[PDB]
This record gives structure tokens, C-alpha cells and sequence, in this order.
């Protein structure tokens, strides 16, 4: 496994998330919103480049909660992992892990920000930060935690210059998400 | 001409300077800017909110 775990906190989106992130999904282009059955039924033929299209449009924006992700589901996943990898012994695989330095969800995006700054969006790279920042916390984004890790890692300098808040961000979330 | 020239105390980030007592008598900059930062920035608003 290499940058990567079954414990970052991005590896299970939850139905609260993965049912919104089809309904974001269906606002972006003239799709009926009624049904399960009628949220897969205009994409079921929609053309493939408009579909991607829609993509670029929401995962610029949101953070890493609101990219999409395994779901659990009864026939493949039992339990959360964090508590599924103490439920699963006496299996043999040897494992060699390990991330980069250079690891970071700014630099996991940065083909993201090709397709912004093609068509020219400015106002996606300072909404991208603070929804990064907003997933800096928990995963219900508590304020107590938010400002505890936002101390830790010294960045509230997001006033004149992107030079220690771009960098210093990148430092925050790879020891959570990544590290 | 008798020791290191004590400088003075400027409140500001790039200076609060210091002096230790040591045998050469050196000027440090910044004690415990870490924890005091610690106390002062991350309680100050833990205590508040
Ligand atoms: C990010 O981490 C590296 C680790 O060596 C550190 O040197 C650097 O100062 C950190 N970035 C910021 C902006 O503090």
C-alpha cells in the first residue's frame, strides 16, 4: 500500500454524503430529481464528456468528504474499519506501506485545477482551502477540534498572502489524511 | 568592553530577545515560543469558546 491506509478518513463515505453527492451531482446538469430510479436514469445515458464535466464543476469545491468512495454495504463491508480491523485475525499477508512527502490533497488536485483554470475560476482555489479546512477537523466538522488542529499547525494567516497558508495546509492534512 | 552587549527587549515577531546566563553570556531570541504560545494563543481561546 503505498500513500495510503483502510483508516484515512476518506475510505468510507456514508449514506449521509454518498445520497447528497448524487443530488449535488443531479443539480449540475437539467436532470430530473424524483427517485433512485430516476437519479441513474438520465445518467444512464447521458453522453460520457458532459457527465465529467459535472465532476470538475463539484469535486473543485467540497473537499475530500465530498469526493466519491466506498460505501459500506452488507454483502462487502460489515463494520466501519477502524473497528472491522481488529474483527478480521488469523489471516497471513505481509504488508509494506508508505507515503511520500510530497503527498498532498492540494497536489492530489492539481489536475483539478487544470480544467478551473481553463475556463477561469479564481473564486474555486480560496472556496478549496476552507473546504479543505473544513474537513480539517472531524468528520461533523466540530469547531472544538477544528480550532485545536488549526493552532497546531499555525495557519490562521488567511489575509494577504497564500504563501505559509497554501504550504502550512498542505502540512495539516497529509498527517491526517495521509501520514 | 566588559561583556556581550545586552540587547533590549522589542516587542515584536523577528526580535524578543533575551539574555542567558552562561559562561560566554549569549544573546538567545525567543524563550519558550512554543509553549508560550501554547498558553497564551491555543487556551486563551480554548478558556474563551
Ligand atoms: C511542513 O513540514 C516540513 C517538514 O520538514 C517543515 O519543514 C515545514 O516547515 C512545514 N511547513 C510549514 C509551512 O510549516
Amino acid at each position: 500500500l503505498m500513500g495510503g491506509s483502510a483508516l484515512s478518513p476518506a475510505a468510507v463515505i456514508s449514506h449521509e454524503r454518498a445520497q447528497q453527492q448524487a443530488i449535488a451531482l443531479a443539480k449540475e446538469v437539467s436532470c430530473p430529481m424524483s427517485s433512485s430510479q430516476e437519479v441513474v436514469s438520465c445518467l444512464r445515458q447521458k453522453p460520457a464528456n458532459v457527465l465529467n464535466d459535472a465532476q470538475t464543476k463539484l469535486l473543485a469545491v467540497s473537499g475530500p468528504f465530498h469526493y466519491w468512495g466506498p460505501v459500506i454495504d452488507g454483502h462487502f463491508l460489515r463494520e466501519p474499519p477502524a473497528r472491522a480491523l481488529k474483527r478480521s485475525l488469523w489471516v497471513e499477508v505481509d504488508l509494506l506501506i508508505g507515503s511520500s512527502q510530497d503527498d498532498g490533497l492540494i497536489n492530489r488536485a492539481k489536475a483539478v485545477k487544470q480544467f478551473e483554470e481553463s475556463r477561469g475560476r479564481t473564486s474555486s482555489k480560496t472556496a478549496f482551502y476552507q473546504a479543505l479546512q473544513n474537513s480539517l477537523g472531524g468528520e461533523d466538522s466540530d469547531a472544538r477540534v477544528e480550532a485545536a488542529a488549526t493552532w497546531y499547525y499555525s495557519l490562521e494567516h488567511s489575509t494577504d498572502d497564500y504563501a505559509s497558508f497554501s504550504r502550512a495546509l498542505e502540512n495539516a492534512t497529509r498527517d491526517y489524511f495521509i501520514i | 568592553t566588559f561583556a556581550t552587549p545586552w540587547p533590549d527587549f522589542v516587542p515584536r515577531a523577528g526580535g524578543e530577545n533575551y539574555k542567558e546566563f552562561s559562561e560566554l553570556l549569549p544573546n538567545r531570541q525567543g524563550l519558550k515560543k512554543a509553549d508560550c504560545s501554547f498558553w497564551s494563543k491555543y487556551i486563551s481561546s480554548l478558556k474563551t469558546s
